[PDB]
């Protein structure tokens, strides 16, 4: 019965795929910004307060003088509502030097 | 060796799975539905006429 | 304006710092080939905080990466970030400790400490001005709790001046993973009290809530859960790395949080969480972030914070905001319920500001709390401890490599007198 | 308790949003072309370009002749790790240089014989005389060069730690090779004879006087899967003639 | 570099290691003639200059028919010419011959090749013994080796998978003596003694796999899969891997408690697997039903002490916490007061590779519990009971006195069992 059962098997290749897929079943490799990103996708959104208020001189495409008082919500928004985000971020010449 | 197996063929094979399943679904749907519906309706109307 | 030395150990910590040393790589625009391909000249400002330099303009971290098993060190540098970590900053043995504290703290995890001690002073003396020492590990085994909390007693022998901050993982209450947890949990709590200052307590029962009840997935796992902890880390030191309105740091945080030589056990949080369906249906503004960071369901420990009081509350903020709407909503939440604060301190909530959130968020916050319902995490260990010591179970792993019963029966008299302090001030 | 993907049971809605956003991001990546498939196929098609060699009007090699570098099969029994037969010299990037089991000209094989001290673009080559070996990557259109420096304490080969051989863009004297005869009592009679095409001739450097070798004993797993090691170290036997490791043939 | 030098003692040891090393050469690319990504086959498979991997374990039998049948089988070119050790005479169902004469004549080549393996290794964790309580070579040679190795290599992990004799049914007449004597001489030099039976696997191979009239060769692969999902943590990667020290430090509370029970959960055939739904909950509730133990004992007469859930395959790690949480809310599963944690989980992701054309199917989630229970003292009660009936007549004792060992071992081998069951009764009570 030993010589019965222990006939060799050429071609029972083990799989490599279910282990590799359970790895990302646990991990989830590109998933780690799909967990905490919010609102609308955006690559460059970020700028600082000294550079916006002082050196920048503030928002450009907005209303320069008009602050219009709206109907339903009781508010003078078109200055406050922008919260300026114009243009490129704070660049001042350090990537050049380094 | 672990970096070579787990970085350069892993992602290639997974993206090839998803590309091939999209192509298989599209080709199967268009070919089977167009051929079967067109041939059946046309020869049914010819026989009845 | 300092650098940060950050220690990692255990089978845990190199699967947590693997997510930590890649959010810092995300926020400074660090590609995994070593160089910098960010967009501004703001990110390049305080790159020194986390990234030493070499030739060619590449930045390699200050990473300390230690474990007895070579099981997980084959997995951290086989990630996407494998050429960003340092080659000679992997220190290991060959054997594995595995759930005992004798051969972590005295023999088998111990002969490699002189191979962690003489890698720190290679780098932590080459840093020009350090703020202190960080650590992340699990108390639940034998390489974090065996080597790191041994080394926490060792590196505080040299420098008492700096500040110890910790990212600890206490064992979960309900379903545990090892039969010998309330020894390794017991003995390292009595370790932690004398030599650590802001000790942060993290659980996995409290995080398998958040990826289920809050963010609404159906398969929460470790990689989904390691990143919310690794969101907290870069959300802590936001002002030593970026400008803002009111900058804070790890010495500003300790003054406004811990009053006492012994009342120094904490509890963390992280504010802006939602699902993937309601991504555009929410408005990420201040009346939404403040509404949930104080809630019990958005908390990373085994605390029902209503059952006790917060003696003190910290915070931080990020993002281009205004200050009046963060001046009154932490003034309303101190006012609307005086039941959940103690009366003898006049203020509780500290406010800190930055200018930039993590990449993808719009505005952010990170809740840090010294509540006295954190003593409901150290009552179940002392309930589990002496209901094991009474039958003297498993003690021949604990006499067999150099410890006594006198390292045992005094390792609960620290846990008793801790809770004997936190109950004085409960009402 | 738990069902499949599409049936409207349980927590399906948030997951429907989840694979909707992941499926759309994956389609955006495929449309832009930032996927590993199309980048890798474009790279490998620009490497494995089926291109044509130059036949020789006689037995001899001239300059400017697009000539493969190949090493013959050996019956040697020095060790029991072995690559089967006729290895060739191929650019293996990550660039690097190694030896692969191939025999067709495929564009990372194809070397142009160039002149270092010689002048004419067609000129007969002789033993003991300097020349250069040129190869070009796809769309770069700039001549690479076969190089190897005197050994230092930081510049060693990958698996073996001998003198290493690599490819570089620059021009120097650490790029010039010279080819001699293996039978050691006849090379001083062969110092000026023209070199026939497919004959077994040693290759040596001119600055180090070491020689290019093929290690059939240690393997380099690549993307292409074909394996060997190249270096430069002259080998001799107990009878002090050159081993079959060092024989090279420049086939057309 | 985390090898496991294993020992196979006796007719039982070689006949189970045939299927065990069948699975170890099956799951890799290992041909049955030495030849042949992952390099975790160097923990059981050495190299040479021809790629030829030769297994690092020792097979002993003094009764050389099984070893010569291996040497002439299909597995000749793979095993070493020397780590297969024969005699020309068997111990033949006695403790005296195996422990004093036939053990003493040939223990030295065993210890030689163990020292050669142990100094050609670099990273051995411990020693794993597969042996037989109820015979001659698997008991006397076993205890002689487990004295002669624990005197040399000292404190190291020792786990014993033991082919224990059956509760009611039997094969040889005088198994109580040769069980009791080797148990008394193993208890002082064990660390963890995993226990299996034969009719208790016949029952499951009838009632689960639906194959009727099976053999030893159809029983052997279930142990050959049990040992593989035991050792799987070194064998492949995972989320929470297991070294060899955590069984031995998580499973035994005391000096003389160490007798756990083994069980293996997802047992089903090919025609039924595709229509049953392999849920984590249904697997872990099958693994606690007393119709699914490898040892014929009923756990309802006593209390558990410590468990070890060792997973394999596509674990969903939230669902394991949910499964343990719904186990813990039952009164039909009882526990002692002093272990309030009472669990351990180990993880690996590789699915179980199953032999071609076997009695089992391609399961995707394997569970092994190696838990200890105080309802194995009931099993020890019967082999003290049989000894009490037999020694009073002084039956069979001349075979024992006529090869060197005295009759005065027979009183102490019962006093030892009485004190062991005293220990098992005093540990499982409540304190108030
Ligand atoms: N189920 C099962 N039982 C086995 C197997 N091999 C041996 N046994 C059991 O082993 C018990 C003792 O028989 P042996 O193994 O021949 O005895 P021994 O330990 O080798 O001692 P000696 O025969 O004197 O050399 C028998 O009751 C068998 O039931 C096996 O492969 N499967
Ligand atoms: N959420 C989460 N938990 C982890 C991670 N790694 C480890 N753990 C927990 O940490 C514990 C393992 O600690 P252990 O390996 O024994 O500690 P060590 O001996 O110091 O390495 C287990 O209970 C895990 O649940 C991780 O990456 N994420
Ligand atoms: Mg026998």
């Amino acid at each position: 019965i030993y010589r019965k059962e222990y006939v060799p098997f050429p071609g029972h290749r083990p799989d490599q795929i279910s282990r590799w897929y359970s790895k990302r079943t646990v991990e989830g490799l590109p998933y780690k910004y799909l967990i905490t990103h919010h609102q609308e996708p955006s690559q460059r959104y970020l700028i600082s307060t000294y550079d916006d208020h002082y050196n920048r001189h503030n928002y450009h495409p907005g209303l320069p003088e008009l602050r219009t008082w709206n109907r339903h919500k009781l508010l003078w928004l078109p200055e406050k509502a922008d919260f300026p985000l114009l243009g490129p971020p704070t660049n001042y010449g350090l990537y050049e030097q380094l | 060796a672990e970096r070579k197996r787990f970085l350069r063929l892993l992602q290639d094979e997974q993206f090839e799975l998803d590309m091939e399943e999209a192509i298989q679904k599209a080709e199967e749907n268009k070919r089977l539905r167009e051929l079967q519906l067109a041939q059946e309706e046309k020869l049914a109307t010819e026989l009845a006429k | 304006m300092r650098e940060i030395v950050h220690l990692q150990a255990g089978q845990c910590g190199n699967q947590i710092g693997a997510k930590f040393w890649e959010v810092i790589s995300d926020e400074h625009g660090i590609d995994p080939t070593g160089t910098y391909h960010g967009d501004s000249d703001l990110q390049l400002e305080r790159i020194n905080v986390y990234y030493n330099e070499a030739t060619g303009g590449k930045y390699v971290p200050r990473a300390v990466l230690v474990d007895l098993e070579p099981g997980t060190m084959d997995s951290v540098r086989s990630g996407p970030f494998g050429q960003i970590f340092r080659p000679d900053n992997f220190v290991f043995g060959q054997s594995g400790a595995g759930n005992n504290w004798a051969k972590g703290h005295y023999t088998e995890g111990a002969e490699l400490v002189d191979s962690v001690l003489d890698v720190v002073r290679k780098e932590a003396e080459s840093c020009d001005c350090l703020q202190g020492f960080q650590l992340t590990h699990s108390l639940g085994g034998g390489t974090g709790s065996g080597m790191g909390t041994l080394l926490i007693s060792k590196i505080r022998e040299e420098y008492p001046d700096r500040i110890m901050n910790t990212f600890s993982v206490v064992p979960s209450p309900k379903v545990s993973d090892t039969v010998v947890e309330p020894y390794n949990a017991t003995l390292s709590v009595h370790q932690l009290v004398e030599n650590t200052d802001e000790t942060y307590c993290i659980d996995n029962e409290a995080l398998y809530d958040i990826c289920f009840r809050t963010l609404k997935l159906t398969t929460p796992t470790y990689g989904d859960l390691n990143h919310l902890v690794s969101a907290t880390m870069s959300g802590v030191t936001t002002c030593l790395r970026f400008p803002g309105q009111l900058n804070a740091d790890l010495r500003k945080l300790a003054v406004n949080m811990v009053p006492f030589p012994r009342l120094h056990f904490f509890m963390p949080g992280f504010a802006p969480l939602t699902s993937r369906g309601s991504q555009q249906y929410r408005a990420l503004t201040v009346p939404e972030l403040t509404q949930q960071m104080f809630d019990a369901k958005n908390m990373m420990a085994a605390c029902d914070p209503r059952h006790g009081r917060y003696l003190t509350v910290a915070a931080v903020f990020r993002g281009r905001m205004s200050m009046k709407e963060v001046d009154e909503q932490m003034l309303n939440v101190q006012n609307k319920n005086s039941s959940y604060f103690v009366e003898w301190i006049p203020n509780n909530v500290k406010t800190a500001v930055c200018d930039i959130p993590p990449r993808g968020l719009k505005m952010s916050a990170t809740f840090i709390g010294n509540s006295t319902a954190i003593q409901e995490l150290f009552k179940r260990i002392s309930e589990q401890f002496t209901a094991m010591f009474r039958r003297k179970a498993f003690l021949h792993w604990y006499t067999g490599e150099g410890m006594d019963e006198m390292e045992f029966t005094e390792a609960e008299s620290n846990m008793n007198d801790l809770v004997s302090e936190y109950q004085q001030y409960q009402d | 308790n738990l069902y499949g993907p599409r049936v409207r049971i349980g927590n399906w809605n948030e997951d429907v949003y989840l694979e909707e956003e992941i499926m759309k991001d994956f389609l955006a990546k495929r449309d832009k072309g930032q996927l590993l498939i199309q980048r890798n196929r474009r790279l490998k098609e620009n490497l494995l370009r089926p291109m044509q060699l130059s036949v020789s009007e006689d037995g001899y090699i001239h300059y400017g002749d697009k000539v493969m570098l190949v090493s013959p099969d050996h019956p040697e029994t020095e060790a029991d790790l072995f690559l089967p037969g006729d290895l060739s010299l191929c650019m293996t990037p990550d660039c690097g240089l190694s030896a692969a089991q191939t025999k067709i000209p495929v564009g990372r094989n194809t070397f142009t014989i160039l002149c270092a001290a010689g002048e004419v673009i067609g000129q007969v080559l002789r033993y003991g005389q300097n020349f250069r070996l040129g190869i070009t990557g796809g769309f770069d259109d700039r001549m690479l060069y076969l190089s190897s420096d005197h050994r230092t304490l930081l510049k060693s080969s990958k698996r073996s730690w001998l003198q290493e051989v690599f490819l570089t863009h620059e021009d120097s004297y650490l790029n010039c090779w010279q080819a001699a005869f293996p039978h050691p009592q006849l090379r001083l009679e062969y110092e000026g004879s023209p070199v026939p095409a497919n004959t077994k001739i040693l290759i040596t450097h001119c600055h180090t006087n070491r020689g290019l070798v093929a290690h059939r004993h240690l393997f380099l797993r690549t993307y292409f899967g074909q394996e060997a090691e190249v270096a430069a170290h002259t080998y001799l036997d107990s009878h002090r003639v050159e081993k079959p490791k060092n024989h090279w043939m420049l086939v057309t | 570099m985390r090898e496991c030098i294993s020992v196979h003692v006796g007719q039982a040891g070689v006949q189970i290691g045939n299927a065990c090393w069948e699975l170890y050469c099956l799951e890799h690319g290992i041909q049955p003639d030495g030849q042949m990504g992952d390099d975790s086959f160097n923990t059981f498979f050495s190299e040479t200059g021809a790629g030829k991997h030769v297994p690092r374990a020792v097979f002993v039998d003094l009764e050389p028919t099984v070893i010569d049948e291996v040497r002439t089988g299909t597995y000749r070119q793979l095993f070493h010419p020397e780590q297969l050790i024969t005699g020309k005479e068997d111990a033949a169902n006695n403790y005296a011959r195996g422990h004093y004469t036939i053990g003493k004549e040939l223990i030295d080549l065993v210890l030689d090749r163990i020292r050669k393996l142990a100094d050609q290794c670099t990273g051995l964790q411990g020693f794993l013994i597969f042996h037989s309580f109820g015979g001659g070579t698997g008991s006397g040679f076993t205890s002689l080796l487990m004295e002669r190795l624990s005197v040399d290599y000292g404190k190291k992990s020792k786990l014993e998978f033991s082919i224990y004799p059956a509760p009611q049914v039997s094969t040889a007449v005088v198994e109580p003596y040769n069980s009791i004597l080797t148990t008394h001489t193993t208890l002082e030099h064990s660390d963890c003694a995993f226990m299996v039976d034969n009719e208790a696997i016949y029952d499951i191979c009838r009632r689960n796999l639906d194959i009727e009239r099976p053999t030893y060769t159809n029983l052997n692969r279930l142990i050959g899969q049990i040992v593989s999902s035991i050792t799987a943590s070194l064998r492949f990667d995972g989320a929470l891997n297991v070294d060899l020290t955590e069984f031995q430090t998580n499973l035994v509370p005391y000096p003389r408690i160490h007798f756990p029970l083994a069980t293996y959960a997802p047992v089903i055939s090919a025609e039924k697997a595709y229509h049953e739904q392999l849920s984590v909950a249904e697997i872990t509730n099958a693994c606690f039903e007393p119709a699914n133990q490898m040892v014929k004992c009923d756990p309802r007469h006593g209390k558990y002490m410590a468990c070890c859930l060792l997973y394999r395959g596509d674990v969903v790690p939230k669902d394991v916490n949910a499964a343990i949480a719904t186990i813990k809310t039952k009164r039909t599963i009882q526990f002692v007061d002093w272990c309030p944690t009472g669990f351990k989980v180990g993880i690996n992701y590789q699915p179980p590779t199953v032999v071609p054309g076997g009695d089992l199917a391609k399961v995707q989630r394997a569970v092994c519990m190696l838990s200890n229970t105080t309802a194995i003292a009931e099993a020890w009660a019967r082999l003290d009971h049989k000894f009490d009936l037999m020694y009073a007549k002084r039956a069979f004792v001349h075979w024992y006195v006529g090869e060197g060992m005295e009759e005065g071992e027979f009183s102490e081998a019962r006093e030892d069992m009485a004190a062991l069951e005293k220990d098992y009764e005093e540990v499982g009570m409540d304190s108030v």
